[PDB]
């Protein structure tokens, strides 16, 4: 009943959370838009046709 | 089992064999399978008319009122069964789908009339 | 008003319990403040996009 | 169904779902029906919620329940 | 098998001998006839006035084969088979 | 003012109970069912008398006469009419509240017709749905074919009237039209063929006496009791008749003459009884035979 | 083989040809199956007749073409039912084929439905404890106001023509994606003449 | 035959005949009896016949026995509140003991029927499901309703094979 520890599962979890706080994208990158193709280059996703 | 988030829902769980559908009303978690595990069975619905030409619907109103008071949602087909019964109001789209049917059938009466009249 | 069925089940409990009354059961919708669908929500409880640029 | 890591198909790349047409009359009439229907149901839900809170509090803290818990303790002595 | 079968079938006590032995009424209880007591045999001699002493627990030797069946534990793929008329 | 006794009155229950009598051989007739090896007990004379007494206590619970009710009123009630749903469906929905802790005569069962009308289900539909979700042993959804005219006559021909009454009590409700029709028809066949003994020592005898009395057909029964040395029951039948019909020629005549015992039969035989002549002859024969035994 | 008792099968059991062949015993008494071992198979052969051809050892029903399994021949259906428990024997007991044992169970159940065959009918208890129709469920309910005036339960079931200023908002809200405005619907459902 | 003396004790039919169902307060029951002495006769029979009956009805109650520790037999119960119930069982039969503890610490017949009735509501007859939990699996087992296609084939107009063909 004594669970064998998983240390690598906790190490990466802390590293990921940290990197998400130091490499976090800004609103300038996230909410950018190409006004010709009408797509956010960050994710390459098209906007809805009603917002064009 | 433990699901991330989710909530309880009163939906229909399809049953029966091919070309013979039979739904059983149940309260189950939102993420659980359609015909999987449920919390409680609160009724049953037989779409196919019986010998007398009538569709049967069982409802445990005493228990449906218990789960709706505990935070349970409802599915659209199940909200249309409670409106047909008088437990809930007639769902808005049950009304609009009827108006669309009226206008549609009145649109066919013109062509039918014109053909018989013109020709 | 209460819908047809629920109305019939609340009027029958009255008569079964002995209470005799001709008043109509009705739902108090004054508490329910229905806001429009375009009402500003809370942004301090809203999520954010993750850092996976494509 | 797919996952976050699975890629996208090449036939859905150049796909655009155009929204349906709108009937000005029906759209407004239908937008009011949902407004009332959902208010009529929000009241019912609150009623049923009050009944589940009552019974529970009644069961653990009730007149009859506390009238029987004392009888069992008095009969025990 | 034959010498023992005829042996036990001849040393069996009837309902009449039992009553005469203990001077009591032999009553038959049937589920189909409800609680009706059916008198199958009565003693020819003087009927005793005192009842038999009711026994809390009887010290009678049991058979594990019968007890194991009454408890739904005797599994067998050869018992209760459909056979011809006998 | 002055209410006429009902079928459940203590005075009438005792009278109909005594007429029925108690017969253990017929009350606990061996059933044709799955059997087990019987169990035997060594009993004394007193232990045997107590066991025979416990069978009498249990037989009076098996002879409990069912209550007699009147034909229930049809159900014609509309909760709502939604004309907007008209034409949207071809068949009707039958909703049934299924909650365990509710009596079936307080249970809500509604019907949404294709015209958008939300009415309550009729008696025929209520009893049918209650059997789908709360089945009862012996009852069937679809009405059997045994209760038809031709098939019922067959059962009568085999002297199986008590079997037809047990089928009718397990398939229909006491206040249903079919429960009354089937019972009344059976009562009218017995009166025709004089088979009153069949229902004796049963729970269907009182209900049969209650029908002949209210419809004045106690001539045949009253004769049979006399032919079986059951004067006590024969006189109680005339006493009962007088009670339910106080303003009758026999009832008024009795008061004037203060008739008692056998006299009541004579007063009733001449004044109101249809078969006055036959009764007097039958009563005559009995009284003569009884005199010889007294000697 | 055309049996003369086809229409009136109950006359063959009360004849002398049946008594000279069977006597007082049932038709399945002098029948034994041919199987390997002491324990026989738990199912009998599907049928003794295949395309107007009879097998070597037919069953008690298929060997005599004058025995017709009908719900009216009560005297033949009693030989396949226990006189002490009122239960129909399984096929291995009598030796009949499945095809005829399926026909017997029907005829035996159809004769009990017509009152021709005697069977145990128990004395059950009533379904309900009370027999009082003093409840709305079974009685009339006060018609609601909207039902007496011929009005819907809720006002928003009926079509209500919205103002013009509100439609212009929608038209402006959905410019270039629009559909022809629909007027109030007809009062009742049209029908195809 | 079955080993041991009085083999009926080792039967389910005899273990379920006990009428002593302790309450929730009772946690521990300690029995102290003497192997010899005419006075302690009943206590020995109570340990030989009934303790099996008591433990089968009260499986969550600890029962511990001690031999020849005191000159006289006695029972002692330990409740959850800290109260102890001493019971002198000297000069008494096994039946008197079994009947005495049922009156001071055992449940009555009114408290038992209630619990049982609750269970009956756990199996709703209207529900449809496996034979283990529910009486019926599908609604085709109900006469009047449409049978299962396995037994009675459906009409050609009610099968999706031809609905598609008739339409196209
Ligand atoms: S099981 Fe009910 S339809 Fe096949
Ligand atoms: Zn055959």
């Amino acid at each position: 009943k004594k669970v064998r520890p998983r240390l690598i599962a906790e190490l990466a979890r802390r590293v990921r959370a940290l990197r998400e706080q130091l490499n976090r994208p800004r609103d300038s990158q996230l909410y950018a838009v190409d006004y010709e193709t009408l797509t956010r280059p960050f994710s390459g996703r098209r906007l809805p046709v009603r917002a064009w | 089992k433990a699901y991330r988030g989710g909530h309880l829902t009163i939906r229909l769980a399809l049953g029966g064999c091919t070309n013979r559908p039979f739904y059983r009303i149940v309260a189950a978690h939102n993420k659980c399978p359609r015909d999987g595990r449920f919390v409680e069975q609160l009724g049953s619905y037989d779409p196919l008319p019986n010998s007398h030409g009538e569709k049967l619907v069982a409802l445990n109103l005493d228990r449906i009122r218990h789960w709706i008071g505990c935070g349970a949602h409802l599915s659209k087909p199940m909200e249309k069964l409670l409106g047909l019964a008088g437990f809930f109001p007639l769902h808005p789209m049950m009304i609009t789908n009827a108006e669309r049917l009226r206008r549609k059938r009145a649109r066919e009466v013109l062509l039918a009339s014109q053909k018989t009249d013109a020709e | 008003p209460y819908p047809p069925l629920l109305r019939a089940m609340i009027i029958a409990e009255r008569q079964k319990n002995g209470d005799t009354s001709t008043e109509e059961p009705m739902l108090n919708v004054q508490r329910i403040r229905m806001e429009p669908w375009d009402y500003p929500a809370k942004q301090e409880d809203k999520g954010r996009a993750k850092g996976t640029p494509v | 169904r797919k996952t976050r890591h699975d890629p996208l198909a090449k036939s859905k790349i150049e796909r655009v779902n155009m929204p349906p047409a709108v009937d000005p009359a029906e759209f407004f009439v239908l937008m009011e029906r949902y407004q009332h229907y959902r208010q009529t149901v929000r009241a019912l839900r609150m009623e049923f919620v009050s009944e589940v809170q009552r019974k529970v509090h009644e069961a653990r803290a009730g007149v009859l329940a506390e009238r029987k818990a004392l009888k069992d303790a008095a009969e025990h002595r | 098998l034959t010498q023992g079968l005829f042996r036990g079938l001849s040393r069996q006590e009837t309902h009449q001998q039992l009553a005469d032995k203990k001077g009591l009424h032999v009553v038959e209880i049937r589920e189909e006839c409800g609680p009706l007591p059916i008198v199958v045999a009565s003693p020819r001699g003087p009927l005793r006035k005192d009842p038999e002493p009711e026994d809390e627990v009887p010290d009678v030797k049991l058979d594990w084969e019968d007890v194991k069946t009454a408890q739904g534990m005797k599994r067998s793929v050869w018992s209760n088979l459909k056979r011809a008329a006998t | 003012e002055t209410k006429k006794p009902t079928f459940m009155d203590e005075e009438v229950q005792s009278i109909l109970t005594k007429m029925t009598g108690l017969n253990l051989q017929k009350t606990f007739k061996p059933a044709i069912q799955e059997l087990k090896p019987p169990t035997y007990k060594l009993m004394t004379q007193a232990q045997l008398e107590e066991a025979t007494r416990q069978a009498v206590e249990a037989a009076k619970v098996r002879l409990k006469m069912p209550p007699v009710l009147e034909e229930r009123v049809p159900i014609n009630d509309v909760l709502a009419e939604d004309k907007i749903l008209e034409g949207t469906e071809t068949t009707k929905y039958v909703f049934t509240d299924i909650s365990y802790s509710i009596p079936h005569r307080e249970r809500f069962i509604v019907v949404r017709e294709p015209s958008g009308t939300l009415r309550k289900a009729s008696w025929e539909e209520r009893d049918r749905m209650i059997q789908v979700y709360f089945p009862k042993e012996g009852r069937k959804i679809l009405t059997p074919i045994i209760f038809k005219e031709e098939n019922l006559r067959t059962m009568y021909s085999q002297d199986r009237h008590v079997d037809v009454l047990n089928l009718c009590f397990a398939q229909f409700e006491p206040d249903s039209t079919e429960y009354i029709k089937v019972h009344h028809k059976t009562y009218e066949d017995i009166d025709k063929r004089g088979k009153y003994d069949l229902l004796r020592s049963t729970r269907y005898f009182g209900g049969m006496v209650w029908y002949f009395v209210n419809n004045k057909k106690i001539d045949g029964l009253l004769i049979d009791q006399i032919q079986r040395d059951l004067i006590d029951d024969a006189t109680n039948l005339v006493q009962l008749y007088h009670v339910l019909h106080p303003d009758g020629q026999s009832a008024q005549g009795a008061k004037d003459q203060a008739a008692e015992g056998i006299n009541l039969i004579k007063v009733f035989a001449k004044t109101e009884a249809q078969k006055g002549a036959y009764i007097e002859l039958t009563l005559q024969t009995y009284q003569e035979a009884l005199s010889r035994h007294s000697a | 083989p055309i049996s003369p008792y086809k229409d009136e099968p109950w006359k063959y059991l009360e004849s002398e040809e049946y008594q000279e062949r069977y006597g007082s015993r049932p038709v399945w008494a002098d029948y034994r199956r041919n199987h390997k071992g002491g324990v026989p198979p738990q199912r009998t052969r599907k049928t003794c007749i295949r395309r107007n051809k009879v097998v070597g050892n037919p069953c008690p029903i298929c060997r005599d073409h004058k025995l017709h399994v009908d719900f009216r021949n009560v005297k033949l259906l009693e030989q396949f039912v226990c006189a002490h428990t009122g239960i129909i024997f399984y096929a291995p007991y009598t030796g009949v084929c499945v095809k005829q044992h399926k026909r017997l169970t029907q005829a035996i159940q159809k004769a009990r439905d017509h009152g021709l065959l005697i069977y145990h009918i128990p004395q059950v208890e009533p379904r309900d404890l009370d027999f009082s129709t003093s409840h709305g469920a079974v009685s009339a309910t006060p018609p609601a106001p909207t039902l007496v005036s011929g009005d819907p339960w809720y006002p928003w079931y009926n079509w209500k023509q919205p103002p013009e200023r509100e439609l212009s908002r929608l038209r402006r809200l959905y410019q270039g994606h629009l559909q022809e405005e629909s007027g109030p619907p007809p009062e009742s459902m049209p029908k195809m003449p | 035959p079955m080993k041991g003396r009085f083999p009926i004790r080792r039967t389910l039919q005899y273990l379920s005949q006990g009428n002593v169902v302790f309450k929730d307060s009772v946690k521990v029951m300690t029995v102290n009896y003497n192997t010899h002495g005419e006075l302690g006769e009943g206590a020995r029979k109570f340990v030989f016949f009934n303790i099996p009956q008591i433990q089968y009805k009260n499986p969550w109650v600890q029962i511990m026995m001690f031999k020849n520790m005191t000159p006289s037999p006695f029972l002692r119960f330990y409740l959850d509140s800290g109260e102890q119930v001493l019971v002198d069982v000297e000069t008494k039969s096994n039946k008197e003991i079994m009947e005495h503890i049922r009156k001071i610490l055992g449940k009555n017949e009114e408290t038992l029927r209630e619990e049982e009735e609750e269970k009956k509501q756990l199996s709703h007859p209207a529900n449809f499901g496996p034979r283990k939990y529910c009486l019926r699996e599908c609604i085709c087992e109900v006469e009047g309703q449409v049978p299962c296609p396995s037994l009675v084939p459906l009409p050609k107009e009610m099968r999706g094979k031809y609905k598609a063909a008739l339409k196209a």
